[PDB]
This record gives structure tokens, C-alpha cells and sequence, in this order.
RNA sequence: AACGAGGAAUUCCUAGUAAGCGCAAGUCAUCAGCUUGCGUUGAUUACGUCCCUGCCCUUCACAC
């Protein structure tokens, strides 16, 4: 479960997302765009969520054959997203395109 | 209040009825004041829609 | 190479009640159920056991059959769709009483015991478990539309209506939307009991169908459509 | 029953 | 070209926060949301969704039950607040409703960068049923714009209240979710589903 | 789904009061109710006689 | 004698007395600054007059408000009415009438209750 | 109305005072040379000005906005405004 | 597509059912055209109704 | 054992009204198993229609 709270207000929970049944090790807001939130899980799929629509991911990036514990947003390239798995491969994805397959 | 409820499509029907009454001079002079009051009220109430219509047949009926 | 769910331990599917209105469901409303009580001790009126008493009431003993409602409940609740937690039943008594039947309930199989249960329910307005943890049968407030899921298709079983393939009908239906079937448990009568709520009426076969067969026939349509098995 | 105007339309 | 109306800096002996001075510049809801860029998209709902008069706080103590159509002049935020207090336990507690609406607007701005008042107006516009039925069986009829506004507010507030009745979610968050979904027009919202069901039933009995 | 059995009393009589697990508790409740009716009836009668 | 005016605001049982005199922009309610008025949620309500006509007009006057009776809400309404009436009356008495007309026009355009009392007299029907 | 007084300076600024209290209210700055004429219509809505730079300014006294600007061939020396007809004449340098 | 029609007359003595008002409306797209409709809520002149269907003609609803 | 906001029916209600909250007094009848005052907070919906259901009324110009 991915929980988004208001910083400096631990009592309030704004949004709660069930990203997957497996552990979710990485949760990072997109630096360029605030509304979209990135989540990577031991399911080996790094879902791209939206704060507004919390029922389904905007995009589901896949292709990693091992645990994905790292996620990066390239500055000046809001469409590009980088993930690094224990496969030893760093995979780059483009959200502007269909996605789900690394460039 | 009865004539105001009438749709415009029935107003064209009403005008045709008045046109047909005209040929019968006996009926026209029997109920001349009643025909005038209803006819003028119908024209006044929905004058805007009547003028908009481009039906050449309707122009001849009113003549 | 989709990964497995983290835990594969079998988990009981949720018990679906009126409070939850989003979940997809098949609801069966056994309209015109003849459920009435009367003191002799109070007993659920029957067409065979109590004929003279109904004559004093003046009510026709043809429409005095609560056994049909019992039979439909047994087949509805024991169908696999109920075991999968995708079915909830309501009952609209002829008098105007609405009963909500919890999917978890286990009604007695012998009819004699069932009658003792309804006189308990119509007077006490609720039935509790032997272990006293949930309310199994609860009389609720009319109209039925409030308790139904917010997005829902309503249909009625009409002999005169066109015959359809129940499996085909549910498949073409939306996913977020649920299906209510108003089944007439009455022995004989005009199929207008639910005409106010419903939007269309459909037939299930060219031959007449009993209430128990029809509701069970609608269930096996849904199970194949949803692959309940 | 029918009211005035509604009767006239029928006529 | 310049026109100058002040020749001396204004400093008052009683200190006033700078935010209150920026409020001197313009009237904004809770001193945070401007009414200037708010517009009612649907032409019919105009003249019955009132947003032209900017107000700092929803509480107005206006007399809107005297005449038949005075409710149309009431600011739409105040009507939402009034509809928020119901169910007996909350009857008469308007300050709590104002607090809830303030928190709701903050949540809406957080999740979506759009102006929250615009979101509220869009939800009300989208969720107003355009055609209904009357009992004769049923027969279809049109719906007046005032009834559309009333039923829109009722549907939104009732859905938000029922969503968080016995749930971890609080009234503010569920109301914000309802307003956002209604503004989008998605079927997730309770009010949108109710409106679509009403209009479908009316179409059937047309 | 879990399966539970309904809890009901056979030959239920609503006018007859609910069965109580404890006999003393029912018995004292029996006497408390009996006291109340008699006190209210006697109080009504003495007032009418006095009037 | 220092020029000064006195006005009243009323709302249900709440009564506010505003004394407006020549000064340096010192606004107090019940001996405390206006910024401390409570409840905070309705504080901007008592700011309605000041923000409508601008703080520059208050820079040359001191306003002292004393409030008694009623509850929180009615007291807020009494305060705002008293302040608006006091500013208008002071502008009548010791400043041009043109500015007075502008003040009345602004307050009436926004909310007439700032100037005229709002009392819900019963009306048998 | 007798409530306002307009003063035109040789440096091009128009100041507006109130006659009852003698308190400066508004200040317009459009001309860069001397303002040789100022006028306001009967309705107290549209104000007109002229100066040695040769431009004629049209203002909205109510809203304090510049309605328009007209430039003439030669410097303007004087103005007379007719309130009933809303015509004004300008004595030009040529 | 849904049309918009402005109410020009609230007809009276129409014998309509309680809570229903029979009104005459003028299409915004075409000012000449007029149509008679049944309305459910409170209605007055100059307010706009969204007609989903523009061909059906109102009939008294008893 | 009992219970988790209360079924069918039935009743009342239009603005400082419905509803919530407290504080006083006990004023020759009534009331303390309570009654009456007082203030505080304060809405939703209609304000149209005779379609249904009841009660009721009718059969000095000009213009009609």
C-alpha cells in the first residue's frame, strides 16, 4: 500500500493506493509534473499513478526480470523515466509513447 | 387561455379552418365577431413565428 | 512473465451486503412472496395446513403458498454463485414487507422449520446467528431501489416477453453495473408486480418455468458468464 | 375530461 | 499614463498581516481562491449558479427563503455549505460545515492544480439531471434549472456523506473525491451515476 | 463464503415474553411486573374512591 | 476637542459600540487588536469593511469597539456593522461628503447589512 | 457638481482636489509639457485635457482610465468646453 | 446533441398534474421556432431548458 | 440474556421555521414521573396547482 500524507500533518491521509500485493520499495513524485506519482514494487512493474485517478495506473512500465528498487526522473525530460533492477540493467522508458517497453 | 395552449402547428390548421369558412358566407356572417376575436388573438400571440415562415401558400391564405 | 500474487492462500470472498453498492453482483428479488402470520400460537399461513382460517380472512387459498419462496431460497443460496459471494437475495412479501437475506445464511431444509423461522422474523424484525455475530435475516425499509446498487440493470421474468440467452445477456452487460432479477414466486398472476421499478422484462424459455427453475436457470447463466464455476 | 383548447385541438 | 491614488505608504498602528493587505487588493474565497476566472460552462445553469460576487467566507446570514427564486442569488459555496449540514446530529452547526468546505477546497487544489471553485462549479454543472420522470407507470418531463442546481447539490453532498459514513475516510476527503470525479464526469462519482440512471429511465419512458 | 445457522425459538409466541436463561432472574422480573400493575391499579382506585 | 463620532451595531442580542476619532490607524475590539477577534474562521467577516474601502482611509483615525451580548456570530456581525457605520459617520462629520457617498456606495454594493440593521421580525401568515 | 477642483501644472501633471476638505484625491500624468486646459462634462464622466505638447487627452473620470489620445498639428493654447453640446474648441498655435 | 430553449410563456389553466408546469419555449438556435414542453421543477419566464429531444410535443399529463 | 439508530402503517411540518444546546423560574387552575419561560447555533425543500382527495361559494359609465 502506498500512502500519501500531508507533510507536517500526520493525522490526515489524502490518498491511499494499493499499488500491488508485493512490497512497494520505491515511491517518488515526478519532479516536473506534480499530479503523477511513480511506484516500483517487487512485482517488477513500475506503475505510474495519478493523484487524481487512484483506481488504475496511468502507465505500467514492465520488462524487468528482477526486483526494481531504483527509479529516477531525468531533469528537462519529463517524458523519460529511468529504472534500475537487480538484473544489472538500467532501463529507460518514454511515457509520451505507449510505454511498457524500454527504449 | 385555450388558444395560447395551442401549438403553432395547430395555428396553421386554425388558419386553414378560417380560410375554408370564408367561402361559406352564411357561416361567416353568423359568427363574424367570434371569428375575428379568435383570429386576431392567434395572430397577435405568435406573430413572430408566423412572419418567419417562408411558405408561399400561407401568404396566399392570409391575403 | 507476470509475477504471481504474493500470497496464494485461499481467501474467503467478501460477504456482499446492502452497505456495499459498487461491487458487481447478481441480485434476485422474489417478488409477491406470500408470507403471513396469524395466531391459532402464531403460524405462517399455508395453503394446505390452514384453509378454514384463510377463508375467515377471505384471502384466496390459491395465493397462500410460502413453499415456493422456500424452494427458491434453497436453490438460490445453494447455487455456486452464492458460494462465490456474488449474489444477494431480497424478498418482497405480498403484504409490502421487504426482507434482506444475508448470503451467509443457512435456512433449514425442512419446510416445517422454515415456517417457524419466518414467524420469528416477521415479528422480531431480525434473526441472529447461533453464535451471535451477525444478523442473517433483516427486514428493511421500502422502496427496494434505495438498497439496490447505484448502477444496476433491472429485469423481470415474463412468459410473454421475448426469450433470451441469459449467458449472452449478462456478457453484453457492462462490468461496473450489476443485474437484478425480479422473480415472481407467486403461483399464478399478472407479471406486473415490479413494473414500477423495472425497465425491461425478458423471458428465459418458450415453455413456462417454475420460480425455482427460473431463478436457478438465471444463476447458471451468470456463473458461466463470470466463470464462477 | 378534456379541457378547452385540448377539445379544440381534437376538433 | 499613470493615475496615482495614494501618495504616502499606509502603515497602521495596529499591525495587520501582509496577507490581509493582499486581500485588500482583491476579494478571494478564504483569501486563497479568486472568483475572477470562474465561469459556468453550461449556458442554462447561468443565472442560477451564482459566482460573480466574491466573498471571503461562506457565512452570510442572508435572507434567501423569503421569495420563490432568491436561492439563485445565494453564492453557490454557501449553498453547498448549507446542504452539508443535515441528519439531525449536524443540524445548526454551520461553522463546522464552513471548516469542512475549507479543507475540501484545500484538498481539491492539492490533488488538482485547477482552481477549486471552478471544480465545484463544474461538478454542479455536470451532475444536474437534464430530464426526469413523473408518476402517471412513468412519463418523461424536462427539469427546471433551479431544480437542476438543487438536485446537483443534494446528490453531491449525499454521496459524499454516504461514502464516509462508516469508513476510514473523513467527510472532507470524500467530498473532495466526489467533486473531482463529478467535474471530470467519470462514472466513479455517485452523483454522476444517479444522474445517468435518472436520464436513462426518462429516455425509456419518453 | 462462511456459513452460519439462524437462531430462532421453535413455536415462537410474541405475546409470551422472551425465555430467560436464569429462572430467578425471570421470576423476580415476574414479581416486579406483578407489583407494578397492582400498585398502579390500587392507586387508581383509592383516588377514585377519595374523589 | 478631538473630533470623534459614536455608532452602534446590533444583531440579535449582540450590541457593539464603535468610537471613531482622529488618530493613527489604531483599531481595537474590546481592548484588543482587531486581528485577535474570534472565531478565526469568521475573522475575515469583521475585515469586510476595511478591505472594501481600503486601509488607507483608516490610517488617519482610531476605532475602538466594545461588544456585549449575543453569541460569537452575532457579535461578529455587530462589530462589522458598527465599524462601517462609524467610518461613514466620521466621513460625514469631519471629511468631505463626496468620500462619504463613495463609502456608502461601496458598502451598499457589497452588503447592505453593514449599514442597515438586519432583524428578522416575525410576519404572521 | 462643485465637489472637485482640477489643477494643471506647467510640468504636465493634473492634480484633483476636493473643494470641501481641500484634500488631494487623484493625480493624472499624461502630458509632458504644460497643461493649458482642463474640462469635465456635465455628467462628471469624461474628462478632457490639452497641453503645449499638442496632444488632447480623453479620460474617464469615474473609472480613471485613458479613453484615447489625439495629437494636433500645433501646440494648444486654450480650451473652452460646452457642456450642453459636448463640443470644445481649442485655440491652436497655428 | 441537446438543444437549449428559453421559456417565453408559462401556460395557465392547462389542467396539468400537480408539480408539472406546461410552458412554451423558444429555441436559442432558431428564435422563430417555438415548442410546448412539460417541466417538473419551479419554472418562470426567460430561463433555459435543455431539451434532449426537440420533436415530441407536450400533451396534458393529467 | 439484550442490543448495533429501529418494519408495515400512521402523524406533523414553510424562516429566525425544522433540528441541536444549555440557563433560570415554579407565579391561587395544571405541573416536579414534570411545566413554563429565556437566550445560543440554525438549514433542506415548496411558496405553484386545482390533476387527485375533501370543505366551500355562485348560476351608475366604458368594455364584456
Amino acid at each position: 500500500l502506498v500512502s500519501v500524507y500531508d507533510s507536517y500533518n500526520p493525522r490526515t491521509i489524502l490518498l491511499s493506493i494499493n499499488a500491488s500485493t508485493h512490497p512497494t520499495h520505491v515511491t517518488k513524485f515526478h519532479t516536473q509534473d506534480n499530479k503523477i506519482l511513480a511506484t516500483a514494487s517487487d512485482d517488477r512493474v513500475t506503475r505510474l499513478w495519478d493523484i487524481s485517478n487512484a483506481y488504475e495506473p496511468q502507465l505500467e512500465l514492465t520488462g524487468a526480470t528482477d526486483y526494481v528498487r531504483t527509479l529516477s526522473f531525468i531533469p528537462a525530460a519529463p517524458h523519460l523515466v529511468a529504472t534500475g533492477s537487480y538484473d544489472g540493467l538500467i532501463r529507460l522508458y518514454d511515457t509520451r509513447s505507449s510505454g511498457s517497453t524500454p527504449i | 387561455d385555450a388558444l395560447m395552449v395551442m401549438p403553432f402547428s395547430y395555428v396553421l390548421k386554425f388558419l386553414k379552418f378560417i380560410d375554408t369558412v370564408m367561402q361559406n358566407k352564411t357561416l361567416l356572417h353568423s359568427h363574424l365577431p367570434l371569428i375575428c376575436k379568435n383570429l386576431f388573438f392567434i395572430i397577435k400571440f405568435n406573430h413572430k413565428e408566423l412572419v418567419s415562415q417562408k411558405n408561399e401558400e400561407l401568404k396566399l391564405q392570409i391575403n | 512473465q507476470k509475477a504471481l500474487p504474493a500470497s496464494l492462500v485461499p481467501q474467503a470472498p467478501p460477504v456482499l451486503t446492502s452497505k456495499d453498492k459498487i461491487t458487481k453482483r447478481m441480485i434476485v428479488v422474489l417478488a409477491m412472496a406470500s408470507l403471513e402470520t396469524h395466531k391459532i400460537k402464531y403460524v405462517l399461513l399455508n395453503c394446505d395446513d390452514h384453509q378454514g382460517l384463510l377463508k375467515k380472512m377471505g384471502r384466496d387459498i390459491s395465493e397462500a403458498r410460502p413453499d415456493i419462496t422456500h424452494q427458491c431460497l434453497l436453490t438460490l443460496l445453494d447455487s455456486p454463485i452464492n458460494k462465490a459471494g456474488k449474489l444477494q437475495v431480497y424478498i418482497q412479501t405480498s403484504r409490502g414487507i421487504l426482507i434482506e437475506v444475508n448470503p451467509t445464511v443457512r435456512i433449514p431444509r425442512t419446510f416445517k422449520r422454515f415456517s417457524g423461522l419466518m414467524v420469528q422474523l416477521l415479528h422480531k424484525l431480525s434473526i441472529r446467528s447461533v453464535n451471535s455475530e451477525e444478523k442473517l435475516l433483516k427486514v428493511i425499509k421500502n422502496p427496494i431501489t434505495d438498497h439496490l446498487p447505484t448502477k444496476c440493470r433491472k429485469v423481470t421474468l415474463s412468459f410473454d416477453a421475448p426469450v433470451i440467452r441469459v449467458q449472452d445477456y449478462i456478457e453484453k452487460l457492462d462490468d461496473d453495473e450489476s443485474i437484478c432479477v425480479f422473480v415472481g414466486a407467486m403461483a399464478r398472476g399478472k407479471d406486473n408486480f415490479a413494473d414500477e421499478y423495472v425497465d425491461e422484462k425478458v423471458g428465459l424459455s418458450n415453455y413456462p418455468l417454475s420460480a425455482s427453475v427460473a431463478c436457478s436457470k438465471f444463476c447458471h447463466g451468470a456463473e458461466d458468464a463470470w466463470n464462477i464455476l | 375530461s378534456l379541457k378547452a383548447g385540448e377539445r379544440l385541438m381534437e376538433a | 499614463f499613470e493615475v496615482v491614488e495614494e501618495f504616502t505608504p499606509v502603515v497602521l498602528a495596529t499591525p495587520i498581516p501582509e496577507e490581509v493587505q493582499q486581500a485588500q487588493t482583491e476579494i478571494k474565497l478564504f483569501n486563497k481562491w479568486s472568483f475572477e476566472e470562474v465561469e459556468v460552462k453550461d449556458a442554462s445553469l447561468v443565472d442560477y449558479v451564482q459566482v460573480r460576487q466574491p466573498i471571503f467566507v461562506a457565512h452570510t446570514a442572508g435572507r434567501y427563503a423569503n421569495k420563490r427564486f432568491r436561492k439563485a442569488q445565494c453564492p453557490i459555496i454557501e449553498r453547498l455549505t448549507n446542504s452539508l449540514m443535515m441528519n439531525g446530529r449536524n443540524n445548526g452547526k454551520k461553522l463546522k460545515a464552513v471548516r469542512i468546505i475549507k479543507h475540501t477546497l484545500d484538498i481539491i487544489n492539492v490533488l488538482t492544480d485547477q482552481n477549486p471553485i471552478q471544480v465545484v462549479v463544474d461538478a454542479i454543472t455536470n451532475t444536474g439531471p437534464r430530464e426526469d420522470t413523473t408518476r402517471v407507470r412513468r412519463q418523461a418531463v424536462d427539469v427546471s434549472p433551479l431544480r437542476r442546481v438543487n438536485q446537483a447539490i443534494a446528490l453531491l453532498t449525499i454521496g459524499a456523506r454516504e461514502a464516509a459514513f462508516r469508513n476510514i475516510k473523513t467527510i472532507a476527503e470524500t467530498l473532495a473525491e466526489e467533486l473531482i470525479n463529478a467535474a471530470k464526469g467519470s462514472s466513479t462519482s455517485y452523483a454522476i451515476k444517479k444522474k445517468d440512471e435518472l436520464e436513462r429511465v426518462a429516455k425509456s419512458n419518453r | 463464503i462462511p456459513t452460519h445457522a439462524p437462531k430462532y425459538e421453535e413455536n415462537f409466541n410474541p405475546d409470551k415474553k422472551s425465555y430467560d436463561p436464569d429462572r430467578t432472574r425471570s421470576e423476580i422480573n415476574k414479581m416486579k411486573a406483578q407489583l407494578k400493575k397492582e400498585r398502579k391499579f390500587t392507586m387508581k382506585e383509592i383516588r377514585k374512591d377519595a374523589k | 476637542a478631538v473630533p470623534s463620532v459614536q455608532t452602534f451595531g446590533k444583531k440579535k442580542s449582540a450590541t457593539a459600540v464603535a468610537h471613531v476619532k482622529a488618530g493613527k490607524g489604531l483599531i481595537k475590539v474590546n481592548g484588543s487588536p482587531i486581528t485577535l477577534v474570534e472565531p478565526e474562521i469568521l475573522r475575515f467577516k469583521v475585515y469586510e469593511p476595511l478591505l472594501l474601502v481600503g486601509l488607507d482611509k483608516f490610517s488617519n483615525i482610531d476605532i475602538r469597539v466594545r461588544v456585549t451580548g449575543g453569541g460569537h456570530v452575532s457579535q461578529v456581525y455587530a462589530i462589522r456593522q458598527a465599524i462601517a457605520k462609524g467610518l461613514v459617520a466620521y466621513h460625514q462629520k469631519y471629511v468631505d461628503e463626496q468620500s462619504k457617498n463613495e463609502l456608502k456606495k461601496a458598502f451598499t454594493s457589497y452588503d447592505r447589512t453593514l449599514l442597515i440593521a438586519d432583524s428578522r421580525r416575525p410576519e404572521p401568515k | 457638481c462643485g465637489n472637485f477642483g482640477f489643477i494643471g501644472s506647467s510640468n504636465g501633471s493634473i492634480t484633483i482636489y476636493n473643494m470641501q476638505s481641500g484634500i488631494l484625491r487623484k493625480k493624472y500624468k499624461l502630458h509632458k509639457r504644460a497643461v493649458t486646459g482642463i474640462s469635465l462634462d456635465g455628467m462628471n464622466r469624461k474628462m478632457v485635457s490639452c497641453g503645449l505638447d499638442g496632444i488632447v487627452g480623453f479620460y474617464d473620470f469615474n473609472k480613471s482610465t485613458l479613453l484615447g489620445k489625439l495629437k494636433l498639428d500645433a501646440p494648444i493654447t486654450a480650451m473652452v468646453y460646452h457642456r450642453s453640446s459636448d463640443l470644445f474648441a481649442l485655440a491652436l498655435d497655428d | 446533441p441537446v438543444t437549449l430553449a428559453k421559456v417565453i410563456k408559462v401556460l395557465g389553466r392547462t389542467g396539468s398534474r400537480g408539480g408539472v408546469t406546461q410552458v412554451r419555449v423558444e429555441f436559442l438556435e432558431d428564435t422563430s421556432r417555438t415548442i410546448v414542453r412539460n417541466v417538473k421543477g419551479p419554472v418562470r419566464e426567460n430561463d433555459i431548458l435543455v431539451l434532449m429531444e426537440s420533436e415530441r410535443e407536450a400533451r396534458r399529463l393529467r
